[PDB]
């Protein structure tokens, strides 16, 4: 039990990408989406 | 009990609120975190929104309407459409900082909180959504949601129970607007981040028109514990009908400027003497305190002496709890230009829609530059009351009622040094 | 059968579900005050100017948007609702340029008329006033976008009746303005019946600037001839000169709206 | 958008020639109705006064706008053409 | 400073821009995580993917989003413009973002304003004649008990003093990195001098539980 460090030192190596590179990782856990039946509200 | 504070560790909800232990699933678990989920997730909605109901919890982003109420509105059979829980972590009320540390140090408390809320009220996906200014707490967050992924604790089948929920991450791009429910909605869909008028709700209609509930970061990430320790554990905390433990914020003038868990309803003066240090320089020093982020009306050092951190304690002093925010300012504070600065801030901030806050906070900011040099007349402080009332309650969001009460906090309070800023700048010019 | 009972200043009217306040008003011969609101376009509720007590609730409610519910008694000259008009009506005015003698919507001027009907009758805005760029966006519609009021009607009919989404707001706050960001020109073979919904003189007919004002104009009622729709118009004359071209509302023919080549 | 204009019935004459007085360019008329318009509370008082002075007349129907559906919620529909793009 | 564009030789819709392949596929992840039928949804994401793979969005950029979303131009407009995180100018490498709301001010924003400005030379508003710094005053930045602080891209650096800000700018000049987080000598917001809360070691697995679970 040690309470004297910060252990949330993983964020000093994030860079440009890393939120959607890992967005693109998650990708292939998702389930399938809704949806609203047309391509989109112009169609 | 007739007198609240000092919460023992193990009562603590946020036990890695700074970070000093993993924040990962491994460290998430040992802590208690995803602990029995399946058990809980097979209870039921109608358990789950028992216990939030029993819980007294209220929302902590700011209005603090009744938690379990609130999402009750989706408790009700599916249409067709989707549902969704969208996740306000926007965090934008200036002197408001405790949604970040939930996010970047217990970040598998809110992935369950959403799992957890999300199936009280049907959903099948969460959206967190988080201001752009948080890259580092969303990759957090999102490193968080993949161990959640990877262990089966979301997605299809999740935690066994099978039921299946998505959380998505998306970021915001700059605009305290949208920490408001129906402004998120919008940016969510890619607009403006304009907030909606109401009817319709967003238990109704929402997120691409989908029945919707909004909640907050904190409201979420304690739902899970409410559940495995029960409603009654929590309504244990604090007064009747402001029960439960609380994150504060207190910045501003203090020696030990911090975040910290503590019980509702603990006095004012002994959260800052306790925890922040207290005033610097001493009790005696102590000007005014915004008790509850930018938007809540200052108190005075009288008022300060003797309030207590709840919703309707702080109501009875004319003034809220809003976020918990505690801003001290002391004897060497110009009040006056402190808060010129933070209707400054609502001038930047106003979306721009609606006719009273799009041209009335930007009249507000006018004068109150003014009164900060005390280019102005004594007749001008009843007009910029009026000014103020007119904004308040006839605009499409709170937006606009926040700009009105920091004004009137300090006409109520301090019209002595508005008026005497005008009589020394009319000395001066004669 | 579905018809639901409200009141409008103690008056009993029944009214279809989900008729507006407004609406309801409008079946007892009231017509709130309004500037964003236009019966053929998407409800907005940002001028705020429809802004309406409801007895026994303690806050006002945008008639133009909210739903009236059964056995609601809507009070449209309240003292509440009094006040809440010449407040809102106090905001309109604050940046809005002393431009009527030089602006072509004096005498037609949903601003003025509300204004005199609704709001106060003086000042107390001791700050200076906002000024924006004006925006170029063809031969036929003149810009002066520092009248504009930001009701977006012209954004709402460009997206929804003339099916061109090339208008919208840009900026945020008091900054924030209407127009296409871009240069850019709003041609569209229905563009000119943005001149008639702006509520100022902000969109106007740049062919008519100057010519003539609204009061001393004669008005005909006749038909156009340009094509074969039979568009209903009036054809505003002043001293037996044809001045310019207006719809005429015909429900079952051309609504309110007209081609650019008629008008 | 004001409708208070459209409340009574008006009798009104055909418009005749109107030409340019050579010495100003003013406006001349040699027709003593030019100006003359009358306001009724109905068209049957209006008809009863054309017909008793003896004037040919045209009725026109009053035209009142039909009620319309108004949805602020149809702003953001799921699944149908309404929902807008921009507020 | 306005919100009304016009063309510029370098700031045009023939002005070169295309998301690389390596973008792309992350576009086509971002557009999957909304309803088919709402790909709207994903302009935000898109338009500020396109100011990181570019810097700054040109109207070009903005133009192909909408391109690529179906979504009419003038809605991508509306939303650049609107966001303060779009830059609809080049910035400097290092766009420096000070706090000076009030929690911030009442602990001295000024100063560290008026240190970079003296560091650097230059104004609130300017970029440096390098192209390397470009320094603005922006509101609460949700790390208020860590004030007084900057935001440098995407990294917070707080409880500044004038000497820790300009220890950041030398070394952002040097080329190298300097770590988040705050200054003062506390790892994030906890009180400084000693916790008066979390000391016991948290509760395991199971503790507290109600019966009936
Ligand atoms: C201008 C404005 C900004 C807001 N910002 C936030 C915010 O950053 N976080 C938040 O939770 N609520 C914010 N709110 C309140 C939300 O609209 C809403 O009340 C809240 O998210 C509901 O969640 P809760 O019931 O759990 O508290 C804001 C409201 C306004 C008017
Ligand atoms: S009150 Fe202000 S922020 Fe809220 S909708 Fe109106 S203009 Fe926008
Ligand atoms: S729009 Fe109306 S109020 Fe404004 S200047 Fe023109 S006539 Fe006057
Ligand atoms: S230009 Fe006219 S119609 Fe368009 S938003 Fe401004 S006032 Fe309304
Ligand atoms: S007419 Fe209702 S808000 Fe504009
Ligand atoms: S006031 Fe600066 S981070 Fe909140
Ligand atoms: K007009």
């Amino acid at each position: 039990f040690d309470n004297t460090t910060y252990k949330n030192l993983q964020h000093h190596d994030y860079s440009t990408y890393t939120f959607l590179d890992l967005n693109l990782d998650l990708s292939k856990f998702r389930m399938p989406q809704p949806s609203s039946g047309r391509e989109s509200p112009r169609h | 009990k007739t007198s609240f504070g000092s919460l023992k560790d193990e009562d603590r909800i946020f036990t890695n609120l700074y970070g000093r232990h993993d924040w990962r699933l491994k460290g998430a678990q040992s802590r208690g975190d995803w602990y029995k989920t399946k058990e809980i997730l097979l209870k039921g909605p109608d358990w789950i929104l028992g216990e939030v109901k029993t819980s007294g919890l209220r929302g902590r982003g700011g209005a603090g309407f009744p938690t379990g109420l609130k999402w009750s509105f989706m408790n009700k059979p599916s249409d067709g459409r989707p549902k969704y829980l969208v996740v306000n972590a926007d965090e934008g009320e200036p002197g408001t900082c405790k949604d970040r540390e939930i996010i970047r140090h217990d970040p598998h408390k809110l992935v369950e909180g959403c799992l957890v809320g999300g199936r009280a009220m049907g959903a099948r996906a969460a959206y967190i959504y988080i201001r752009g200014e948080f890259y580092n707490e969303a990759s957090n967050l999102q490193v968080a949601i993949r161990e959640a992924y990877e262990a089966g604790l979301i997605g299809k089948n999740a935690c066994g129970s099978g039921y299946d929920f998505d959380v998505f991450v998306v970021r915001g791009a700059g605009a305290y607007i949208c920490g408001e429910e129906t402004a998120l909605i919008e940016s969510i869909e890619g607009k403006q981040g304009k907030p909606r008028l109401k009817p319709p709700f967003p238990a109704d209609v929402g997120v691409f028109g989908c029945p919707t509930t909004v909640a907050n970061v904190e409201t979420v990430a304690v739902s899970p514990t409410i559940c495995r320790r029960g409603g009654a554990w929590f309504a244990s905390f604090g007064r009747e009908r402001n029960s439960g433990t609380k994150l504060f914020n207190i910045s501003g003038h203090v020696n030990n400027p911090c975040t910290v868990e503590e019980e509702m309803s603990v006095p004012l003066k002994e959260l800052i003497e306790k925890h922040a240090g207290g005033v610097t320089g001493g009790w005696d020093n102590l000007l005014a305190v915004i008790p509850g982020g930018s938007s809540t009306p200052l108190i005075p050092k009288s008022v300060c002496e003797t309030v207590l951190m709840d919703f309707d304690a702080l109501i009875q002093a004319q003034t809220g709890l809003g976020t918990a925010a505690v801003i001290v300012m002391d004897r060497s504070t110009d009040i006056v230009k402190a808060i010129a600065r933070l209707i400054e801030f609502y001038k930047h901030e106003s979306c721009g829609q609606c006719t009273p806050c799009r041209e009335g906070v930007d009249w507000m900011n006018k004068v109150m530059a003014r009164f900060v040099r005390g280019d102005a007349r004594p007749a001008e402080i009843d007009s910029l009351w009026e000014i103020s009332k007119q904004i308040e309650g006839h605009t499409i969001c709170a937006l606009g009622d926040g700009a009105a009460w920091p004004v009137q906090g300090l006409i109520r309070h301090f019209r002595p040094e508005l008026e005497e800023r005008m009589q020394q700048f009319a000395q001066q010019h004669q | 059968s579905n018809l639901i009972e409200v009141f409008v200043d103690g008056q009993s009217v029944m009214v279809e579900p989900g008729t507006t306040v407004l609406q309801a008003c409008e079946k007892v011969g009231m017509q709130i005050p309004r500037f964003c609101y236009h019966e053929r376009l998407s409800v907005a509720g940002n001028c705020r100017m429809c802004l309406v007590e409801i007895e026994k609730a303690p806050k006002v409610v945008a008639a133009c948007a909210m739903p009236v519910m059964k056995g609601w008694n809507i009070l449209t000259n309240s003292e509440k609702t009094k006040k809440a008009r010449e407040g809102v009506m106090e905001f309109l005015l604050a940046n809005h340029p002393l431009d009527c003698p030089i602006c072509d919507q004096g005498g037609e001027c949903d601003l003025q008329d509300q204004s005199m009907m609704f709001g106060s009758d003086r000042s107390r805005f001791l700050e200076g006033k906002r000024a924006v760029e004006d925006k170029n966006i063809g031969p036929l519609v003149k810009t002066i976008m520092t009248r504009c009021i930001q009701c977006t009607r012209c954004i709402r009919f460009a997206s929804e009746i003339a099916g061109v989404d090339d208008l919208g707001t840009t900026g945020r706050g008091n900054d924030m303005q209407v127009g296409t960001y871009i240069e850019k020109m709003f041609m569209s073979e229905l563009s000119g019946n943005i001149i008639d919904i702006c509520p100022v003189g902000a969109l106007t007919s740049k062919p008519y600037a100057f010519t003539a004002r609204p009061w001393e104009t004669r008005k005909t009622e006749s038909i156009d001839v340009m094509d074969a729709v039979g568009s209903n118009i009036v054809v505003s004359t002043r001293t037996g000169e044809v001045m310019r071209i207006l719809p005429r509302m015909h429900e079952d023919i051309n609504e309110e709206w007209i081609s650019d080549k008629t008008r | 958008s004001g409708v208070n204009n459209t409340k009574k019935w008006k009798m009104e004459f055909d418009t005749r020639e109107r030409w340019e007085n050579p010495l100003m360019g003013w406006a001349s008329t040699a027709d003593p109705l030019s100006n003359l318009v009358l306001t009724f509370s109905t068209k049957e008082d209006a008809v009863a006064f054309a017909e008793k002075n003896g004037w040919s007349y045209d009725v026109e129907e009053r035209k009142v706008p039909k009620p319309k559906s108004k949805s602020y919620g149809a702003n953001f529909s799921w699944n149908k053409r309404t929902r807008v793009s921009t507020k | 400073a306005l919100f009304v564009h016009r063309d510029t030789p370098e700031n045009n819709p023939e002005t070169p821009f295309d998301f690389t392949p390596e973008n792309y596929k992350r576009i086509e992840a971002i557009v999957k995580n909304y309803p088919e039928g709402h790909k709207a949804a994903a302009v935000l994401p898109v338009l500020d993917l396109a100011q990181r793979q570019n810097g700054w969005l040109p109207i070009s950029a903005m133009n192909k989003v909408a391109e690529i979303l179906q979504v009419p131009p003038m809605r991508v407009y509306e939303v650049a413009t609107f966001y303060t995180m779009y830059n609809r100018k080049p910035v400097g490498k290092y766009h420096i973002q000070v706090c000076t709301t009030t929690p911030c001010m009442l602990r001295n924003s000024d100063s560290i304003l008026e240190a970079i400005q003296k560091k650097l030379g230059i104004k609130v508003g300017e970029t440096t004649p390098d192209k390397l710094f470009t320094l603005i005053e922006v509101e609460c930045l949700g790390a208020c008990v860590n004030a007084p602080m900057v935001q440098i891209n995407d990294n917070y650096y707080e409880d500044l003093t004038p000497k820790d800000i300009e220890e950041i700018i030398d070394e952002l000049k040097a080329g190298k990195i300097p770590k988040p987080g705050p200054r003062s000598g506390r790892f994030s917001c906890e009180p400084a001098g000693g916790l008066t809360s979390l000391t016991e070691p948290p509760k395991g697995p199971g503790f507290g539980v109600q019966a009936g679970l």
